[PDB]
């Protein structure tokens, strides 16, 4: 009963964990994500898996999950164990507001789920969560925020994020195109759409493909805008007549 | 048995308490202390079944500390306050109850300053000034007297003079000596220990 | 290829205590000897680097205000087994007016020396000397971590126990005195030890029915030593 | 008793498209009173709210576990909830604690989330619950109440007709009750928006 | 549950998974810690940062009490859970005598541990190595570090992460009493060690100081461009 | 500018770089090597 | 709460007054004591409200589940056997007083179950407060093998003289037959009490009370 | 049971899940089925082969339904169908016992999904060989949901699972729309049914459930052999 036993546990002897790093390859295709937060606001952005034409769409959502009122998280990896990450992860932030009655900061959140991956990492052999997952959100003492869960429960802030393969060269593509602080909500919809316009390689973005949601602060409110299809056909027409206002520089 | 008093200001909150321990019929300690500093703008203060006052000072104080050490700041007063009370309506129906009586005093940076007002049945209240015991019949009357919201602080230091001067009036206690605490913008400042001199 | 860790040989003996029986030989030596004056002890500490500050590595631990101990290689495995003994003279104690027996304490040792298992994890990798003045006069024992405890007169374990236990039955007998076994000790660690034998190198440890606690600050060593 | 403890008082009534629910603000201890503050009205998402009353204990903890399932409830499916749902709700939470029962009395008055309908509806503190069409009132000044509602109560009522005759109905049960006063807090609601008043009650 | 023992002995009288999640430790970033007689210092190198993020949320120093500081190497996420059962005992410790906790208990807690951690059914070790540095009661400063197997063992000066055999011989050769005699001189030091150590171009110089009657405080990396800046101008005026 | 770009690029890289900039080079009829071959030739052999 | 049961020649007419009194207060005109369990099967309840309404709806989803996992119709005695059983396990602390009725392939079959958990098979059933009153009306008149309107109107009668003579009864009168192929349920049958028209319109005015604070808040 | 509980699922050196990719193929091994919505309700339709002339068809069934309005078959294998069938019965009951209303089809599919996914992370146990089609119509639109061994879930417009799922799902590209009555919805169902199966088509071979707001409802062989008049 143990030449059976999979051993997905033990350190590996070239040095580096072994079904860790291959839960990382598994991170590695089927996703592409990334969000641009630099001031008043912060989005996230989606590419169709399955941009087949006999679906419904009819969810009103979709790779987005909004968790809170303020917080909401992109995933890549396998589908449905990050619908049992996100179902605990709503569970835990809606506990601590039972606890408290004030609404929950991000990072004890983050560190809550990393807790987790990690207690399915450290003991018994189970299967890690193939997952890593992104965070925008709000909190009253830094405001807009971005984070980055990966399968060892490691995480960490950033100011333009990454999951998917297909998106190393996007990062390559927001340190050249990097700004200090400059989201006026049109520019930074104009960056993140001139990144995934480039890093897919699907010709000319058709808007179906993608996905673009935002988080705004009110008030009251603290909206979350699961934004709508023609204003993303409006943007593309947009860049690709700024595309051509840059082409003739040659 | 006794009260501890906690009068709320504009941006100041006047806690008191006082410094007797009873027993049977004697005055086991006449130096006592109720204080129990939470964080640096939170106190509190205990009173109620003589055993868990203590320990309550010991799960509330050692988890806000808890908090503070491990997101990197200070709790809301309003947060912990009803962090206390959820431990109490936890903890009110098993077969191990807590009886203690505790109002709760603290002070945010942008809410300003804020009281609460507990219970031996784990209720929250918003209080302008708040009691407990014996002492709070015999002194609520006067402080809804005299009471401004916009009241400045020396003001308050003679309106609980004048409160005192009617607890060693018509009480069937001793009451000899009260110490008093002001919290502001600043933090946790002590000030003089109030006494009466005797003979 | 791995089999199940609670497997017997084709000879007899087990695998993993056999193992733990090699995994004793790399650790710093020790030297214990049993004199009726009472019960000396020594050992090695190591010392690595300059930067490793030399007063905290513990080799000779307390069990109780008259038992002593010292151990070997693991450090931490023995911190556990310290602990626990300990607990465990102290409900004696408790619950019986008197000192627990050093034969008694070793007894509640090797009763979980080895319960390794996977349900009710690997066995321990310690040696151990334990000392002491019981009634029964002074006494020292050794044991393992199969749990095969016997008492000895004057053991030595380790990584140099062979030439240890070859010297040291040239120069013992019965009769020995207390300060001629402390020297006695210490040559042999200077022969086997090898950094240069100072001040910050070793640690004695001596329990006495006179000297009634076992009792060793630094600077007697130094006495003792310049007495070379 | 037990409910005698904290005073209390909770109404809710039916108009003609519209609904109105109203509480008291008193808070103290069987005779001493506390605050003139105490919230006993909740928002449970838009153009529906619910009333608590018996001993505040029950009232907060009740009021945050189910905000708790509500927020989870309405993440778990992006509707926004109907009424009869969270009715069936708040019987399943008071009925988990069957033998170890909480000291309240819920009231649910909201708007219908598709339509205008109105909804009142009220339970006991084992959860049983009880839906009509004119008013429901929980709390120990219940006789009074009664008095007011089966005596003031027209079937179509415009908001200010509603307005004044669940304001007329608060304050005459209200000054009858002794351990129940000190303010009335008013919300009247309908499709459009939602208005909240309070009234100049006697201070006594 | 998981009825098995993952860290068997070998056949040649080792534990092959403490032995070898040292190489964990080996294969991370890079920090050294000494102490003062009176200021203590500390601080990691190689952040190896993306130099246009945010740098909060991966800070390597962080504390337990307001009297006890950290540092690990190997992976961040052992530390983490680490450091978030070491806070609970170090504040359960301050609920029971009222004392500031003492480093060596919250050192003989990490290792205890640790080691009860790689001795049961199937829990992976962990593959950290911590430096923990506080000055307890009537000023003592002291510093202890960690080690899979889990043998709290004090020094005088830190050699762990990537390199360390390099960064120790430097301290070796720099044992100078007179270092730890000036508290900018050692600031200075720690500053010239981790320069002799990486790139250390100034921002992933990562360090932070407790004068032992405070708390740790985090140095603006202005202030560490100055100091390897004067450590540069001593540098010429060897020659 | 390429040092910093990959963390962990090895000698096989710089060469497929330092080759891929030529290739450019000639593709255009030229001799001196501008940035934006090695920006193209970074973005050809990293991300391919 | 006077509730009753009857079995005529083909099938059971249950009935029910929904006063839902709480204390000495009648704190409901029109309550709904006759329960779904099956679209065969119904039940009436009495005393404790929510326990009847908690015990008849988990009776009726194990049914529903069982009788969808099988793929007929259920029976009635199955109904009575979980009941007296789940009762049975509480130790009659549950106060859930039950008339249990349906038509399986067998025929009609009426059942009472007392909250201990004692049942009995019977031709006619009355539960409740006043049902002693309900009984004494059957007693006095009633016959085997009745038709339908003769049985409607032996419920109706009975019911109504619970009604005339309970103080906790009293509101309009339940109805419920159910036949071998026809289901069917009738709130208003014979509304006995009227209530006098108002003699004094006591309206109140647009302002006639003093308000202190205002706020209103938009919506879509 | 043991102690044991470790899970046998692995990922790949590329990082894959090899036993749902077998399981994924096991699927695809198993009998055809086609399941269209169409405005006013949905269809569901399965191909239902007796081995030989001996077996009866009034035994086992392959459209299920799990309440009064939702509907449910599969394509893969029988014996883990029926067990997280009865799974799905035991969770809808749960449900209408908290809310006391009945519960939507997402929220089935939610609840399953998690099941399913929770399975096959648990330990020593082999993931389901089944992918479903749920549909049901709650709150005037219906639904059709379509989930696999993967744990996933999506919604389709007219979709199938089986034997030649490619080639019937280049007919549903080609032959479906965007709006239908219920009627049509079977004609393009039995026509792609009849796509791949055997030439004798009766009333037998197939197995036909529907949905209307009005409910659920699952026809009989009766109108199943009143339907293959001018067959497909």
């Amino acid at each position: 009963s143990r030449r059976y036993d999979s051993r997905t546990t033990i350190f590996s002897p070239e040095g580096r964990l072994y079904q860790v790093e291959y839960a990382m390859e598994a991170i590695g295709h089927a996703g592409t994500c990334l969000g641009i937060l630099a001031n008043d606001g912060v989005l996230l952005a989606a590419e169709r898996r399955n941009i087949h034409k006999l679906l419904d769409e009819v969810f009103f959502s979709e790779k987005i999950y909004k968790l809170n009122e303020d917080m909401a998280c992109s995933v890549a990896g396998i589908t449905s164990d990050a619908n049992v990450l996100t179902n605990e992860l709503r569970l835990i932030a809606q506990r601590y507001l039972l606890q408290y009655q004030e609404p929950i900061p991000c990072e004890q959140l983050v560190t809550a789920l990393c807790d987790i991956k990690q207690a399915y990492t450290q003991f018994g052999g189970k299967r890690p969560f193939g997952v890593s997952l992104l965070y925008i959100g709000w909190d009253k003492h830094y405001g807009f925020q971005l984070y980055q869960s990966d399968p060892s429960g490691n995480y960490g802030g950033w100011k333009a994020t990454c999951i998917g393969n297909n998106s190393a060269a996007a990062v390559s593509m927001l340190k050249q195109d990097y700004k200090e602080g400059e989201m006026t909500l049109k520019s930074a919809l104009a960056l993140a759409i001139k990144v995934l316009n480039k890093t897919m390689d699907v010709s000319k973005l058709s808007a179906e493909k993608v996905e673009i949601a935002t988080l705004t602060r009110e008030n009251g409110k603290t909206v979350i805008r699961v934004l709508k299809q023609k204003e993303v056909e409006q943007l593309i027409k947009k860049h690709e007549e700024e595309e051509a206002k840059a082409e003739r520089e040659k | 048995m006794e009260y501890l008093i906690g009068i709320q200001g504009p941006d100041y909150v006047l806690v008191a308490s006082d410094r007797v321990a009873a027993s049977n019929i004697v005055q086991m300690k006449d130096d006592h202390d109720k204080m129990f500093k939470m964080s640096e703008k939170i106190l509190l203060l205990c009173v109620g079944e003589a055993g868990d006052t203590v320990q309550f000072a010991e799960y509330i104080q050692k988890n806000v500390q808890l908090y503070k050490m491990r997101n990197g700041y200070e709790l809301s007063p309003t947060a912990a306050a009803n962090f206390t009370r959820r431990n109490l309506a936890d903890c009110l129906r098993s077969r191990t109850p807590y009886h203690v009586n505790l109002l709760l005093a603290g002070y945010d940076e942008h809410e300003g300053p804020a009281l609460y007002y507990m219970d031996y049945l784990a209720a929250l209240a918003k209080a302008p000034f708040a009691a407990h015991g014996y002492g709070a019949f015999l002194t609520l009357s006067i402080l809804d007297r005299y009471y401004t919201p916009t009241i400045s602080r020396e003001r308050a230091v003679e309106l609980l003079r004048k409160c005192l001067e009617e607890l060693q009036k018509r009480f069937i206690l001793n009451l000899p000596t009260f110490s008093v605490r002001i919290i502001d913008k600043n933090g946790i400042h002590d000030l003089d220990n109030i006494s009466f001199p005797k003979q | 290829y791995d089999r199940g860790v609670n497997t017997f040989s084709p000879e007899g003996r087990l695998f993993q205590v056999e193992y733990a029986i090699e995994a004793i030989k790399l650790g710093s030596t020790a030297i214990g000897i049993q004199t009726s004056e009472g019960v000396c002890l020594a050992v090695e500490k190591r010392i690595t680097s300059p930067l490793m500050e030399p007063s905290s590595i513990e080799k000779i631990v307390e069990i109780d205000a008259h038992i002593g101990c010292a151990m070997s290689g693991l450090i931490a495995d023995a911190k556990t087994l310290i602990d626990k003994a300990r607990v465990e003279t102290q409900n004696h104690w408790f619950t019986y007016n008197e000192t627990m027996t050093v034969e008694s304490v070793t007894q509640a040792v090797s009763n979980l020396a080895l319960q390794f298992g996977e349900e009710d994890s690997r066995p321990f990798g310690v040696a151990l000397l334990f000392g002491g003045v019981d009634e029964k006069g002074p006494q020292l024992f050794h044991m393992d971590p199969s749990g095969t405890f016997v008492q000895c007169d004057a053991r030595a374990i380790g990584s140099a126990s062979e030439g240890a236990q070859s010297s040291l039955q040239e120069v013992y007998h019965k009769s020995m005195t207390l300060k001629e076994a402390i020297k006695s000790s210490l040559i042999i660690l200077k022969q086997v030890m090898e950094e240069k034998l100072n001040a910050t190198n070793i640690e004695l440890a001596t329990v006495q029915p006179g000297q009634n606690f076992h009792m060793f600050t630094k600077e007697e060593l130094e006495e003792v030593i310049k007495d070379i | 008793s037990i409910m005698s403890y904290n005073g209390g008082a909770v109404m809710a009534m039916k108009g003609k498209n519209c609904v109105a629910i109203a509480a008291d603000r008193r808070f103290g201890i069987q005779a001493q009173m506390v605050t003139t503050d105490f919230q006993k009205i909740f928002p449970m998402g838009d153009r529906l709210y619910i009333g608590l009353a018996g001993l505040a204990t029950d009232v907060q903890t009740v009021a945050q576990r189910l905000k708790f399932r509500l927020n989870l409830y309405e993440l778990k499916e992006g509707r926004q909830i109907k009424p009869y749902t969270l009715m069936s709700m708040v019987a399943n939470l008071l009925y988990e604690k069957r033998f170890g029962p909480y000291y309240t009395e819920p009231v649910i008055a909201g708007l219908d989330p598709k339509t205008f309908k109105p909804f009142i509806c009220s339970l006991d503190l084992i959860g049983c619950p009880m839906v009509t069409d004119d008013f429901v009132v929980s709390g120990t000044c219940a006789e009074q109440m009664y008095g007011m509602c089966e005596s003031l109560w027209e079937p179509n009522m415009d908001p200010d007709h509603l307005f004044e005759t669940i304001s007329q109905a608060m304050l005459n049960a209200v000054d009858r009750d002794a351990v129940s006063g000190m303010g009335v807090i008013v919300h009247i609601i309908e499709k459009d928006k939602i208005t909240t008043r309070t009234l100049k009650a006697r201070m006594d | 549950s998981y009825d098995r023992a993952i860290t068997v002995f070998s056949p040649d009288g080792h534990l092959f998974q403490v032995e070898y999640a040292q190489e964990a430790v080996k294969k991370g970033s890079t920090a050294v810690g000494v102490r003062g007689r009176d200021i203590v210092v500390l601080g990691v190198e190689k952040k190896s940062v993306a130099k246009l993020q945010d740098e909060r949320t991966v800070r390597k120093i962080c504390a337990l009490d307001d009297n006890v500081c950290m540092a690990f190497a190997g992976l961040t996420a052992d530390a983490r859970i680490v450091i978030n059962r070491a806070r609970v005992e170090c504040q359960s410790h301050r609920l029971t005598v009222e004392d500031p906790v003492t480093v060596e208990y919250i050192t003989r807690y990490i290792a205890s541990l640790k080691q009860r951690y790689t001795q049961s059914n199937g829990r992976r070790p962990f593959g950290i190595s911590a430096l923990i540095v506080g000055f307890d009661f009537d000023g003592t400063p002291r510093l202890y570090q960690t080690d899979p197997s889990g043998t709290y063992h004090a020094w005088k000066a830190n050699a762990i992460g990537r390199g360390a055999k390099s960064v120790r011989e430097f301290l070796e050769k720099n044992y100078t009493d007179e270092a730890i005699e000036t508290d900018d001189l050692t600031i200075k030091l720690v500053i010239k060690a981790l320069l002799e150590v990486v790139q250390s171009g100034g921002k992933n110089i990562e360090l932070a100081v407790m004068r032992r009657d405070q708390s740790l405080k985090i140095l603006n990396p202005e202030e560490i461009e100055k100091y390897v800046a004067e450590i540069e101008k001593e540098k010429e005026e060897n020659e | 500018d390429l040092i910093m770009a990959k963390d962990d690029l090895s000698g096989a890289d710089i060469k497929a770089i330092c080759t891929e900039a030529g290739l450019m080079a000639l593709r255009e009829r030229r001799m001196k090597v501008t940035n934006e071959d090695f920006k193209k030739s970074k973005e050809n052999v990293l991300y391919k | 709460t006077t509730i009753a049961g009857v079995v005529y020649k083909d099938g059971i007419v249950l009935g029910a007054d929904t006063r839902a009194t709480e204390g000495m207060v009648v704190a409901d005109k029109n309550c709904s004591k006759i329960h779904f369990i099956s679209p065969n099967i119904y039940c009436c309840g009495a005393g404790t409200a929510a326990d009847t309404d908690m015990t008849t709806q988990l009776i009726s989803s194990n049914l529903e589940l069982h009788s969808l996992s099988t793929g007929r119709l259920p029976r009635v005695v199955t109904a009575n056997r979980m009941l007296k059983q789940m009762l049975f396990r509480y130790q009659g602390y549950i106060g859930a007083a039950l008339v249990l009725g349906g038509v399986d392939v067998t025929g009609p079959h009426l059942y009472s179950i007392y909250p201990h958990g004692s049942t009995d098979k019977l031709p006619y059933v009355t539960m409740g407060s006043g049902s002693l009153a309900a009984m004494a009306v059957f007693e006095d008149k009633f016959r085997p093998d009745m038709e339908e309107e003769e049985a409607k109107n032996l419920v109706s009668e009975a019911i109504a003289a619970g009604i005339f003579n309970d103080l906790g009864s009293g509101s309009n009168i339940d109805l419920c037959v159910i036949s071998k192929n026809k289901l069917d349920f009738l709130r208003p049958y014979t509304v006995p009490n009227k209530k006098g028209t108002r003699l004094g319109r006591y309206r109140c005015e647009k302002g006639t009370t003093a308000v202190l604070t205002e706020k209103i808040t938009p919506l879509e | 049971e043991r102690g044991y509980s470790f899970s046998l699922t692995t990922f790949s050196p590329s990082g894959k899940l090899v036993q749902i990719e077998y399981a994924l193929a096991a699927v695809a091994g198993g009998a055809p089925s086609v399941g269209i919505k169409a405005a006013n309700g949905v269809v569901l339709a399965t191909e239902k082969k007796q081995k030989s002339i001996l077996y009866d068809e009034r035994s086992v069934h392959k459209v299920e339904p799990i309440t009064k309005h939702i509907g449910l078959v599969y394509s893969g294998m029988g014996p883990d169908y029926r067990v997280l069938v009865h799974r799905a019965r035991k969770l809808a009951q749960q449900y209408y016992l908290v809310y006391q209303e009945p519960i939507p089809t997402a929220q089935l599919v939610q609840r399953v999904a998690s099941v399913m996914q929770e399975y096959t992370q648990s330990g020593g146990v082999r993931p389901f060989g089944v992918s479903l089609l749920i549909c049901g119509w709650n709150e005037g639109r219906p639904y059709l949901f379509q989930s696999d061994p993967s744990g996933a879930y999506f919604a389709w417009k007219a979709t199938a699972m089986g034997k030649n799922y490619v080639n019937g799902k280049t007919f549903l590209e080609k032959r479906y729309n965007e709006d239908l009555e219920l009627e049509d919805a079977i004609h393009t169902a039995i026509l792609t049914l009849k796509e791949s199966f055997e030439g004798q088509m009766t009333e037998d071979n197939i197995e036909v459930g529907i949905c209307n707001e009005a409910g659920f409802r699952r026809l009989t062989p009766t109108e199943v052999k009143d339907y293959l008049a001018a067959i497909a």
